[PDB]
RNA sequence: UCCGCGCCCCGGAGGACUGAGGGGGAGACGGGUUCCGCGGCGCCUGCAUCUGGCCGCGGGUGACUCGGGCCUAAGCGGCGGGUGAAGACCGGGAAGGGGCGCCCGCCCGUCGAACGGGGAGCCGGCGGAGACUCCGGCAGGCGCGGCCCCCGCGGAGACGCCCGCCCCCCGGCGACGCGCACGGGGACCGCGGCGGGCGGCGCCCCGGCCCGCGAACGCCCCGCAGCCCCCGGACGCCUUGCGCGGAGAGGGGGGCCCGGGGGCGGACCGCGCGUCCCCGGCCGCCCCUGAAAAGCCGGGGGGCGCCGGCCGCGCGCCGUACCGACCGCAGCAGGACUCCGGGGUCAGCAGCCUCUAGCGCGGGAGCGAACGCGGCUCAGGGAAGUCGGCAAGCCGGCUCCGUAACCUCGGGAAAAGGAGUGGCUCUGACGGCGCCGGGUCAGAACUGGAACGGACGCGGGGAUCCCGACUGUUUACUAGAAAC
RNA sequence: GAGGCCCGCCGCGGUGCUGACGCGCAGAUCGCUCGUCGGAGCCGGGCAUGGGGGCGAAAGACUCAUCGAACCGCCUGGUAG
């Protein structure tokens, strides 16, 4: 056999991301002694555009605590900041769009992006267009604070954790159609070589376990084990059920 | 090419240097009776620095 | 070229192009526009004209009036 | 006037290409991106699309963060109102 | 290449400043209102075109036995 | 009849800094002089505006005086930029004194 | 082709061709002396040769301003260490920089681009071979010294004015996409006029042709649009399209930038339509947002003394010939990256002819069989030929009529189908007025073997049925498909 | 003045003639006729990916005239009823 086009993705090389001309890392303001205590303030210098994410980016400056200068920080834009605008990321911050606060501060029934997984983690989860976590609960005996994924799953994170209130920008983003292949190939481009996409079925025994005969079939059931080998699932893997239903 | 290196060149210019043929005084002391030096190098014939 | 001056060699049989491409209908636009703009404003500097009359005239010489 | 009869307003570029249902949605879609929208602060309406989800007004010169194809979302609508009020009841 | 402030700056220029040479360059082509003088200094080439050769005259009168004098 | 000309570049790949311009020279050929591109003006630090009064000539080549404004925050500032800077900072110590009384 | 030593060499005369995406002039790369002059034909020049890229002999590449070098890009290497039997491979967490008293300081690229970024070159000449390099002029850049001088003013403002440096901070320039239009310059082009030089002339001809040059740079003045300032308080101001204005329009006066134009210095006169290149203000576009740094320069705060001017000198290293000569066994209908691009006809950079420039390809003579290849025409019929209209042919430019079913209402559609088209002599339009400058759109007479897109270029059309929606992609060297 | 719009030059492909060639001009060229010609476009330089591996709009295609497993040397004068 050959190796799949999986197994290849795996070494990069070609499959690399097409990390040229990105602003940078957008990441939450580093926790700091001013953020524990009190708030920085900052201000929005620009909302510009990320190569490869759909979400506007925007250059926060905030003033140095370390030293004399200006620190400038690289954050998911939520929908409504604008230029000109006073962030502040603190323990005492206000509940206004943008300001970054602890979730145990964060009310419930708030909409919150770029949350932290972990306190000190500088960006985690709901980070693209569109996307938030909502507060659902606070147990302050075990400082914990239990938040509802984008995906609808529940997860208990510190209360210490941070999150930059608001819904993330570029919101329905994915409703327009893309209508022709190019416009794919332009937005592909922006991110990895992963289009265009032939199905295992087109390809021959040898390139995938899809593979073919003299007739276009699955062969044996796409559904895979999800203790498969790793060359071999290439299907459904570990599908605990398959095919549209209601709900 | 005409944008060469000094030590390109330098090696190509012994080729220059040493594309010649036995002196004839040479053969005559020599008594070397073959005259051709079979190392000489033909431009269109030739591919040094291959 | 002095024929054509007169008129002589520019018939239906001599024309190979477009009537758009032997002459821009786009660039006869620019030039009635640009001449009309030019009286109408002349007019309005000179009081000839009211300047709410100028407005109403400018907006029919683009439409084509 | 009317050059299109039918809503191929925007989508006669298209022609006769893509379906129906890709040329209705591109109608609201492109309608949305190229229309301009009235900016917070200079209040007049000119706010126009520069990137997805960044929209910024001529008069004002002020960018803005938006939905990729409406200066403002009605999911975002909706959050800023629940942050406001959960803020003034904290306070 | 420049032209020199009247004989003001260029009999100022030739008093002290370098004047390699002079050049009364009357006649250019045989043209008439034609004498230009062109001095030569260390940054420019300097010309000022004078009406008459009576004006040329005046101009160099005081021309240093130093300053080198060329006529065309 | 011939006016075509040869190119007086390294290599003939025409990108932004290999552009030429035709003028005939005293012997009357068509020479290729260079066409430099324009450097740009300083553009105000906030805001986006070209600062007026510096020319566009690269700042090595210009004259102190010709790459300065005279005014406070000159070249990195415009005046409508400088006068709201002043104004927010004389208001902010303002606000604040009347907090404390 | 003719004559001249007469060779396919060279010179003159003809007759042509490549035809400005060139058989033209130049570079990148690859070759590496092929370059130049002189001689020569033994090799080679698939015929010849007196020729030559061949052979012998002697020569030939000159840079402060051009490029390398330098910067960073994708990348690649380095790193206390980390692994592996090793060879090697992997890598920030590691007391990682300097003088004197101090001070400041987490941590690598003197890697990587003769197209990206960069401090600065123009003219004229000269040689057998070269030139942005030589030489003659004229300039610009960056530094090193001598000498002298000396630490801000003006404005209502936007600005203006010859001006300091170091540190630390903040910023700017370097620095950026694509497009249809529209504007402005430059070059080119064409038209007159005048001035100079020709050629033809059977008749005409002030009707033909050739030439008429002005660089970088340095001062001064202008420069649309744009962006600002000051008064003031509104339906207006405006574009080709727009756009704009109580967050200040219009109007009035100003400031700035403008790869540009003029004047002088360096050193023939007018006009027009285009073309090409640059540039501008827009407007559109994107689930696409169109590099970075070296370097240079402002600004804030601290320190702290510069600053200039003038006059000398200096600028090291390497590349620099030539290419129909590269790579395919070859002096091979094959490939091979650019730059600059005249005239006529034309919508055209198409086709067809031409100026400039280049130049007659492993040879020539006869003869005019079959047959073959590349074409041409064919009476009457008009696919009866064939697996099948394969091949050929019809059709076609433009203008004005007219145009169906169906349809996802965008299409179909150039549906289908008609009619005209030349040359002359005019007549209106349209901006242009001191009337001057356009070449298109109409309309008209008169013509002519019953012609006119007269060459050239340049859909045959319709009715269905099956697939695959589409534009795309594919088996280099037998399958372009319904496959992907 | 919009379009992975149409006609059409170069360009880039390569349909048909199953034309020429087939001891070639050529180990795939030639002539017409063509597909496309603002785009999932075309083209140069640098760079990345390596052999049971790569890369593949998928043809078992392509990886230096070599691909249903490149090439070079060796094991190897492999073994053969």
């Amino acid at each position: 056999g050959r190796r799949i086009r999986v197994q290849r993705k795996g070494a990069g090389s070609v499959f690399r991301a097409h990390v040229a001309r990105r602003l940078g890392a957008a990441k939450l303001r580093a926790n700091d002694f001013a953020e524990r205590t009190g708030s920085v303030r900052g201000v929005v210098k620009a909302i510009l555009h990320d190569r490869g994410r759909g979400a506007p980016l925007a250059r926060v400056q905030f003033p140095n605590m370390r030293g004399e200068g200006r620190v400038n920080e690289l954050f998911i834009a939520p929908e409504g900041m604008y230029t000109g605008q006073e962030v502040f990321s603190g323990n005492k911050a206000t509940l206004h769009i943008g300001n970054i606060l602890p979730v145990g501060n964060i009310p419930e029934g708030t909409y919150v992006c770029n949350v932290e997984e972990k306190p000190m983690d500088r960006g985690c989860l709901a980070r693209a267009s569109g996307t938030y976590c909502l507060v659902v609960a606070h147990n302050m005996e075990t400082n914990k604070t239990r938040i509802r994924l984008p995906s609808g799953q529940k997860k208990l994170i510190s209360s210490k954790a941070r999150a930059m209130i608001g819904l993330v920008a570029g919101g329905g983003r994915t409703d327009k159609p893309l209508l022709k292949a190019g416009n794919a190939y332009h937005k592909y481009k922006a991110k990895r070589n992963c289009w265009p996409v032939v199905r295992g079925v087109a390809m021959n025994p040898v390139d995938h376990p899809h593979g073919g005969g003299n007739h276009q079939h699955i062969g044996v059931s796409s559904c895979v084990p999800r203790n498969a080998v790793p060359g071999q699932k290439v299907g459904l893997i570990a599908a605990r059920r398959t095919g549209c239903s209601g709900g | 090419t005409a944008n060469k290196t000094l030590s390109r060149k330098l090696r190509l210019a012994k080729k220059t240097k040493t594309n010649k043929n036995i002196p004839r005084w040479v053969i005559a002391k020599d008594h070397l009776k073959k005259t051709w030096n079979y190392k000489r190098h033909h431009w269109r014939r030739s591919h040094l620095k291959l | 070229h002095a024929a054509k001056r007169l008129g002589r060699h520019s018939g239906h049989g001599k024309r190979r192009g477009t009537r758009e491409a032997r002459m821009p209908s786009k660039t006869l636009w620019i030039q009635r526009q640009r001449v009309l703009r030019r009286l109408l404003s002349r007019y309005r500097d000179d009081e000839k004209i009211d300047r709410h009359l100028y407005e109403t005239l400018y907006a029919k010489a683009k439409g084509n009036m | 006037m009317a050059k299109r009869t039918k809503k191929v307003g925007l989508t006669g570029k298209y022609g006769t290409r893509y379906g129906r249902a890709a040329r209705k949605q591109l109608l609201k879609i492109e309608t949305s991106q190229k229309a301009k929208y009235t900016c917070p602060f200079c209040a007049k309406d000119k706010v126009r699309r520069t990137a997805c989800g960044i929209w910024t007004c001529r008069s004002c010169s002020k960018t803005m963060a938006g939905g990729a194809y409406s200066l403002h979302t009605e999911p975002a609508n909706a959050a800023r109102a629940t942050i406001r009020r959960l803020r003034l009841a904290r306070e | 290449p420049n032209t020199i402030t009247e004989e003001n700056l260029m009999k100022m220029i030739a008093d002290g400043r370098g004047k390699k040479l002079v050049v009364k360059s009357c006649s250019k082509g045989r043209l008439q209102g034609k004498v230009k003088l062109k001095l030569r200094t260390a940054k420019y080439l300097y010309t000022l075109t004078v009406p008459n050769a009576d004006d040329a005259k005046s101009i160099v009168k005081g021309c240093k036995d130093k300053v080198e004098v060329q006529y065309v | 009849a011939d006016c075509r000309v040869t190119c007086r570049f390294h290599s003939t790949y025409r990108t932004r800094s290999k552009i030429v311009r035709y003028k005939r020279t005293p012997g009357n050929r068509l020479t290729s002089l260079r066409v430099k591109k324009l450097p740009n003006a300083p553009h105000c630090a906030e805001t986006g505006k070209q600062i007026h009064g510096i020319p566009r000539v690269i700042p090595q080549h210009l004259t102190r005086q010709q790459r300065k404004v005279s005014r406070p925050y000159g070249g990195k500032l415009c005046g409508s930029a400088l006068r709201a800077h002043i104004l927010e900072s004389f208001l902010n110590e303002e606000n604040q004194a009347l907090r404390e009384i």
